[PDB]
């Protein structure tokens, strides 16, 4: 908050970040090709449709808009296991 | 060869000095030394401001009598505390306080010596109130160009320092200057005891003695029919019939609170004998 009193207020702000992605981890160093779709107009893809490719890990960026009208694939190797809604590093089943 | 944003946490006896020479001090301008001790980089502090004698001959370097420097800190020392000398005070009390040209010798003159001798600039001769009514500054110098006139490390300090920023020739003299900043202490141990004598003094003393009454209600009350009257004027010309008067031109006001508190203050009167009597 106070940062004139002491310059590194300003440096401090290093744990209060978290990602907004999407990480197929299945196991710890596999790296998969699956492709959901994000159901978001193509311009939430604004980064500063019929469908989305956001995986390939490095992970994809993600919108929390994109967060909530997502659905998981059905023709990959990878088909998941949970329902998802939380971004990050989240789960993989293959099928 | 560091520079930081200073603090001056003043003792209120200086500003206390300082009112008592500039009222007293008559608008000849006066020159003395400020007397604190230099606790550390980033903070200063000012115990003393003490007095002069009628130097009526002009503000200048030689001004300053050193055996009265001696016998000054020495009945400091026969008195409980040997402080030592921080810089300098003057008196600027006619014009709008800003830096004369003997005091842009003698900064340097006293901080030749000294470390940071900081000038203070008053004029109690303002107004009585609500002006702040202070003034000090930090010389900087074209030796210390050679970094930038930048400390900064703490700052808003220094931000609402420069949020006057407001002195013609000082706004002028950015350059030679960068003022410092003056706080006023937490001073509790003597704020407390300043507001209860003030407030167990500042009514009635004892308390127990307006407990006048009535015959300056006459001479108000008639007040409150003569002023009365021209309130009632006004009506006739909100009766403006359609409409032909620019805004409402209020004068409701100023005759409710004085009935209002004047009569409160006369039924409370009328407590007042059924008071003290039982
Ligand atoms: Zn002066």
């Amino acid at each position: 908050t106070q940062f004139w009193f002491w310059f590194p207020l300003s440096h401090f702000l290093s744990l209060a970040y978290t990602p907004t992605c999407v990480i197929g981890l299945n196991k710890d160093l596999k790296m998969p090709k699956v492709q959901y779709k994000s159901n978001c107009k193509p311009s939430t893809f604004a980064y500063p449709t019929a469908k989305a490719k956001k995986k390939e890990k490095n992970p994809a960026r993600v919108m929390p808009a994109q967060l909530k009208v997502l659905t998981m694939p059905e023709t990959c190797r990878y088909q998941p296991f949970k329902p998802l809604s939380i971004g990050g590093i989240i789960i993989l089943k293959d099928t | 060869a560091v520079d930081t944003a200073e603090q001056v946490y003043i003792s209120s006896l200086a500003l206390l000095k300082m009112l008592k020479h500039g009222r007293a001090g008559v608008p000849m301008e006066v020159m003395g030394l400020m007397l604190g001790e230099f606790v550390d980089d980033y903070t200063v502090r000012v115990i003393d401001v003490f007095a002069m004698p009628q130097s009526g001959t002009g503000v200048s370097v030689e001004a300053v009598d050193p055996v009265f420097q001696a016998k000054m800190l020495d009945m400091l020392k026969q008195t409980g505390r040997p402080e030592m000398v921080v810089g300098w005070y003057h008196s600027h009390p006619g014009f709008g306080c800003w830096l004369s040209g003997v005091d842009i010798n003698t900064q340097q003159s006293f901080e030749a010596l000294s470390e940071r001798a900081v000038a203070v600039v008053v004029d109690p001769i303002q107004s009585v109130k609500g002006k702040v009514v202070i003034d000090a500054f930090r010389l900087i110098n074209a030796n210390m160009m050679v970094l930038g006139h930048e400390p900064r490390q703490t700052t808003s300090n220094l931000g609402h320092l420069n949020k006057p920023s407001i002195q013609a020739l000082i706004h002028g003299l950015n350059r030679h200057y960068y003022s410092i900043t003056i706080n006023y202490r937490k001073n509790e141990l003597e704020q407390k005891m300043l507001l209860n004598l003030h407030k167990k003094s500042w009514m009635e003393g004892l308390t127990l003695q307006d407990y006048v009454v009535k015959e300056m209600l006459e001479l108000a009350k008639n007040y409150n029919k003569a002023v009365e009257e021209e309130d009632k004027m006004t009506p006739e010309q909100l009766a403006i019939k359609n409409v032909g008067k620019q805004d409402p031109k209020r004068h409701l006001e100023e005759h409710v609170d004085v009935l209002m508190t004047s009569n409160i203050v006369q039924c409370l009167a009328a407590m007042l004998d059924t008071v003290v009597f039982k």
